[PDB]
RNA sequence: GCUAAAACUAUGUGCCGAAGCUGCGGAUGUAUACUUUGUAUACGUGGUAGGGGAGCGUUCUGUAAGCCGAUGAAGGUGUGU
RNA sequence: GUGAGGGGAGUGAAAUAGAUCCUGAAACCGCAUGCAUACAAGCAGUGGGAGCACCUUCGUGGUGUGACUGCGUACCUUUUG
């Protein structure tokens, strides 16, 4: 029993403010999911939430290559008969931004109780401007 | 002070004092046992890592004791086929404790 | 020091006295009688029975005082069933059960 | 000779029960439910006395993973790195450090690095 | 129709969880100082100091 | 999710990766030498239908007109080993 | 309720030997205490593992519980399966 388990009264979670103009979508996402999981510190644990808070900032200046701004396609159904919905990048960048990011994060998360509670430690706004100045976020530039 | 050690193939950072168990040795209880084969010695900021060995570096310890581990239940079956079989099983280990650290 | 009695052989199902036994669990004797009096259950008559025999043994046998007593402990248990034949369509037989219990009441200050 | 099968019979049944300790419903209640339980739990040990070796050793990678890239090299690298200098301190050792002593596993790091240059 | 698989204890116990039973409302009578049940004449035929027997 | 790729072609340097191999501890089958030994070395130990070998418990008979038992047998129920 | 049933007293070595009465196992059904449980999807375990309660030789200890997490589609028969 020499290998230790961080323990949850003694896990450090510190506030970062990413802005997001300009950056291609999956290279962030890949980058705050590895941070909103906590990879990036010695005491990493599978089992428990060793994570950081990323703010996110202009998250309509989002990027993606190619022809996907009009032939990315995003699906949901109402689970009544013929219930299912589309819609594409360009009109949802436009609409609700924050939900391309919930989604691109969701997908790259563990899929659990656990990365329920990792992703409720992203923040996303559409503007330059963030509510958490009393959190103090230090500026990331990944 | 702290030191890393070899012991039964398998490796232990240990400290004065530390009370470990290994595997099973051929010495007596009471005895001293002296590693010569330290990795690697950390005192606050006096680091030293050895090429393979840190040269001149000592761990001595003491035997306390020998015993086995708890029972283990081995089981092994084979659905459909009419096969079963058990077995028990309680490793053998050797304990320490570590009495001096020289660098 | 709690004063028992028992009720055994009370021709009613357990599971319909249990309903009256949790509604007396814990209150006081005369807060208790009130809730057995106005009731329409069956079992509250039988439940009653046993409560006021529990009082007149904690007050007779004990020499304890009625108004400092509450109902400390009470459950029901299974008893002895009786078994009978109910004749059924076609020439078939299905047996049927009476069921009894048994109910203990312990009262306390 | 005739034999009463009751004493042995009970006892068998109730170490198969006792060994049932803690299952939900009739799988800690009833005899056949409980012995298929406790078979199948034999069997997951046997599994998972294999599997718990690989589930340490990867822990083990990302804890030193973690502390490479804090010291400016990847996992691949400081391990290469830390082979050519001869070090021979295995992955165990190696993330306790980088978990409890930063100064330690930098030193070892400047070791790495400058073996790989 | 008939059940494929018997039903545990747990949830014959979650159905009952709704069968407790409920008190009356009861009141002291103030004209004969008797608990009697509310709106009701009392077992003596007392009712807002009206007697019905005589 | 990915577009001077996280695609395809070619080359190179590292690493991950199995109950495979190696390390440490333990058990067992056969054979060769110790010229009893229970000892060393070598090679083995996934298994249905089947074949071979060695054992654990239960009831009754002798050993037993013995040995244990109201200072508590059998049986039941826990705990430790 | 001059009922059934019980609580005292008394007998007895023993009344949880009190009348369908030696011993009184399991399925099945209650009450009490400790912990967990009302945002989370599946043979219900297994390998890890925080917290809590009691005990304690105060511990790298014991007992109960098990938030979170990797893996994981019962048994028998009959079959190419």
């Amino acid at each position: 029993m020499k290998t230790l388990s961080a323990k949850p009264a003694e896990v450090q979670h510190d506030w970062f403010v990413v802005d997001a103009t300009g950056k291609t979508l999956g290279r962030l996402a890949t980058e705050i999911a590895r941070r909103l999981r906590g990879k990036h510190k010695t005491s990493y644990t599978p089992h428990v939430d060793t994570g950081d808070y990323i703010i996110v900032i202009n998250a309509e200046q989002v990027q993606v290559t190619g022809n996907k701004a009009l032939d990315k396609k995003y699906y949901r159904h109402t689970e009544f008969p013929g219930g299912l919905k589309e819609t594409n990048f360009e009109k949802l960048v436009a609409h609700k931004p924050e939900e391309i990011f919930e989604r691109a994060v969701k997908g790259m998360l563990p899929k659990g109780p656990l990365g329920y509670a990792m992703i409720k430690k992203m923040k996303v706004y559409a503007g330059s401007e963030h509510p958490h100045a009393a959190q103090q976020p230090q500026v990331l530039d990944i | 002070m702290y030191a890393v050690i070899q012991s039964g193939g398998k490796q232990h950072r240990v400290v004065e004092g530390e009370t470990l168990k290994v595997e099973l040795l051929k010495a007596e209880s009471g005895a001293t046992i002296t590693f010569d084969d330290v990795l690697m010695v950390v005192n606050g900021d006096n680091i030293q890592i050895g090429a393979p060995v840190v040269a001149g570096a000592k761990v001595t310890a003491e035997v306390i004791g020998h015993g086995r581990h708890d029972k283990i239940r081995i089981i092994k079956m084979r659905r459909r086929k009419h096969y079963r079989k058990q077995q028990g099983h309680r490793q053998w280990f050797t304990e320490l404790k570590i009495t001096g650290i020289s660098g | 020091m709690e004063v028992t009695a028992k009720l055994r052989g009370a021709a009613i199902s357990a599971q319909k006295a249990r309903l009256v036994a949790d509604l007396i669990r814990g209150k006081s004797v005369a807060h208790a009688l009130n809730i057995l009096n106005f009731s329409n259950k069956k079992a509250a008559v039988l439940v009653k029975k046993a409560l006021e025999s529990a009082i007149a043994n904690a007050e007779h046998n004990n020499s304890l005082d009625v108004d400092d007593l509450k109902v400390s402990t009470i459950y029901v248990d299974e008893g002895m069933s009786l078994k009978r034949i109910m004749p059924r369509a076609k020439g078939r037989a299905d047996r049927i059960t009476k069921r009894t219990c048994h109910i203990t009441v312990k009262v306390g200050v | 000779a005739r034999v009463k099968r009751g004493v042995v019979a009970h006892r068998r049944h109730k170490k198969i029960l006792a060994r049932a300790k803690g299952y939900y419903g009739a799988r800690s209640r009833v005899y056949r439910v409980a012995f298929q339980a406790v078979i199948k739990a034999g069997q997951y040990a046997y599994r998972d006395r294999r599997q718990k070796k690989r589930q340490f050793r990867a822990l083990w990678i990302a804890r030193i993973n973690a502390g490479a890239r804090q010291n400016g090299l990847s996992y691949s690298r400081m391990i290469d790195g830390l082979k050519k200098a001869q070090v021979i301190i295995d992955r165990r050792v190696l993330a306790d450090i980088a978990m409890h002593d930063a100064v330690a596993f930098a030193a070892l790091a400047e070791k790495a690095k400058g073996a790989l240059a | 129709a008939v059940q494929q698989n018997r039903k545990s204890r747990s949830r014959r116990d979650m159905r009952r969880s709704h069968d407790a039973l409920t008190e009356n409302a009861l009141t002291v009578d103030q004209a004969t100082g008797e608990t009697h049940r509310r709106h009701h004449v009392t077992k003596d035929g007392f009712y807002r100091g009206r007697q019905l027997f005589a």
